[PDB]
């Protein structure tokens, strides 16, 4: 009938004032009541805003719910950021017989100063190899936000297969996290002089490299 | 107060039936629709099914229709979703509302069950060392853990001894449903030639301990 | 036999037949419509019901919706046959697409004249069909 669509992750600070939209495909967003849902990690969902613009029992003055004709979509506003309103937030509607929900918005409550990534890489270890498994392990940690992209380059040129990379976890320090392996064989890891890890972090990027031993 | 509380769940195998409860309370039962939602790792929400106050109406998206089933109970206060013929994609944390229709939305959520369908049997975790390597001054070591199932992996490092920078970074999934995950120490690099390291790799879905003592090069 | 009721939906059945009809898609999201039956026979052998092109609230007709107050959300509701007091009711219902048609027979004098009210809802239009059964007529 139609498709919500909403940003992939936004990031704010603290006190300031950030607008999540929700953009209906086809048809009027009018036409329908929308509900935003407040979801924490390993948590219940909340409602948020029911609807349109009604914001049920408990839920702070902070967040209020708008419809915006123009463009189409609705707005979840939260004015003076808090670092607890850190969390994804859903957009909802429904037509008859089909309940729409939104991508979500993992919002990002920027609380601490930008940090660059460290960025470890080792190769292929000695009992690795006589397994005849080959797997280039690159550590990424200390780095805020938690959003980094990761490109391997076997020899110097872009590896397309082999490689997984886990999603950014936060640490005890309230920075981040994430690990990216790369599967080879060991004719693969000795036939190429080296194998670099290029961590992209805020549009800079940290690269490190490792050699057959 | 409005409570609802979810059972069921579990570990399950592809082609078999489970069935979900929802214990609602605190309301009027036969007065509401009630909902099924669902979150699948790295994914948004997703509806299920929708069952109005004495299933009057029952509404499915054409990815479960026909696999599940939704109803009610007026007595006991329950709602259920059976789950047959059940796939690796339907692997979620599966939620419960409370809807108000008249308005279109979900006011009460259920605490969350999570269901896991999968059909890569239990294999322990093959545990290989890693060399320590410049931060200088600083050495970063650590040790791989491999092509296990299923979650999850509990490592320490001096059997609980050594606790100062320690980071177990969190598992990746494979494709073949298989995990890796690795943890690493951050030591003095002047230690490197008088103290001995080792990781202790524990996996009790399979019951496997490992120890692998991690040497320089 | 014609359907004592009112088809919200703009398809025109001849399955089934209803005495009013008012099409839901064309009432505004903020107006308070109502299509009304009136029932005023010594005895009753009539067909009551509605055809909506949305979701019905409530569970209509085993559920009913006698209201007091402009609320927006009922949560008053009573079951057709504690309201009627006519003892056992033939339910009947139907689908044609999205269109939901919900049925309920009646057969003889009820002891009091009793009134109630069913919802068609329609994104945000919403519509009532409101019935009036007399006792003696
Ligand atoms: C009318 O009938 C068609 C086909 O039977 C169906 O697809 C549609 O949902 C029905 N209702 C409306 C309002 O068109």
């Amino acid at each position: 009938q139609f498709v919500l669509s909403q940003p992939n992750s936004v990031s704010t600070n603290l006190g300031s004032t950030v607008k999540l939209l929700c953009k209906r495909s086809t048809g009027n967003i009018g036409s329908n009541y929308v509900s935003w849902y407040q979801h924490h990690e390993g948590r219940s969902p909340t409602t948020m805003i029911y609807r349109d613009d009604q914001r049920p029992d408990g839920v702070p003055d902070r967040f209020s719910g708008s419809i915006d004709r123009s463009s189409n979509s609705a707005l979840l506003t939260i004015d003076n950021v808090q670092t607890e309103d850190e969390a994804a937030y859903f957009c909802h509607s429904y037509s008859t017989g089909m309940y729409i929900f939104g991508g979500g918005t993992k919002l990002t409550v920027l609380g601490q100063p930008k940090a660059a990534p460290s960025v470890t890489l080792f190769p292929p270890s000695s009992e690795e190899l006589q397994a005849n498994k080959a797997t280039l392990v690159c550590l990424i940690s200390d780095f805020y936000p938690g959003a980094v992209t990761v490109a391997w380059k076997a020899d110097s040129s872009p590896v397309k297969a082999g490689v997984e990379t886990t999603t950014p976890s936060k640490q005890s320090n309230n920075k981040y996290a994430a690990s990216s392996y790369l599967s080879l064989t060991p004719e693969q890891w000795k036939s190429h002089r080296s194998y670099s890890c290029q961590v992209t972090h805020e549009g800079s990027t940290v690269e490190k490299t490792v050699a057959p031993t | 107060e409005v409570q609802l509380v979810e059972s069921g769940g579990g570990l399950l195998q592809p082609g078999r039936s489970l069935k979900l409860s929802c214990v609602a309370s605190g309301f009027t039962f036969n007065n509401y629709w009630m909902s099924w939602i669902r979150q699948a790792p790295g994914k948004g929400l997703e509806w299920i099914a929708s069952i109005s106050n004495i299933g009057g109406t029952i509404y499915y998206p054409d990815s479960v229709k026909g696999r599940f089933t939704i109803s009610r109970d007026s007595a006991q206060n329950t709602l259920y979703l059976q789950m047959n013929s059940l796939r690796s994609e339907d692997t979620a944390t599966y939620y419960c509302t409370r809807d108000l229709r008249m308005s279109d939305y979900f006011d009460y959520w259920g605490q969350g069950t999570m269901v896991t369908v999968s059909s890569a049997s239990t294999k322990g975790p093959s545990v290989f060392p890693l060399a320590p390597s410049s931060k200088g001054g600083t050495a970063a070591l650590g040790c791989l853990v491999k092509d296990y199932f299923p979650e999850p992996v509990t490592v320490s490092w001096n059997s609980g001894a050594l606790t100062s920078g320690v980071h177990t970074f969190p598992a990746v999934l494979q494709s073949s449903g298989l995990y890796s995950l690795s943890s690493v120490v951050t030591v003095p690099s002047s230690s490197l030639g008088t103290q001995t390291y080792i990781c202790n790799v524990n996996h009790k879905p399979s019951n496997t301990k490992v120890d692998k003592k991690v040497e320089p090069k | 036999k014609v359907i004592h009721g009112c088809n919200f939906s703009s398809n025109v059945s001849s399955k089934h037949t209803f005495t009013d009809s008012l099409d839901i898609s064309l009432v505004d999201d903020s107006a308070h419509i109502s299509c009304n039956v009136h029932l005023s026979e010594p005895k009753y052998n009539h067909l009551v019901g509605l055809n909506c092109p949305g979701d019905i609230i409530p569970d209509c007709f085993f559920q009913v919706y006698q209201p007091e107050s402009e609320e927006l959300e009922p949560s008053n509701i009573v079951y057709l046959d504690s309201q009627i007091n006519i003892g056992d009711i033939e339910y009947y219902e139907d689908a044609e697409g999205d269109d939901k048609i919900k049925l309920f027979g009646i057969v003889g004098s009820i002891p009091k004249t009793t009134s109630f009210t069913c919802i068609c809802k329609k994104d945000k239009k919403s519509a009532y069909m409101t019935v009036t059964i007399d006792s003696a007529g």
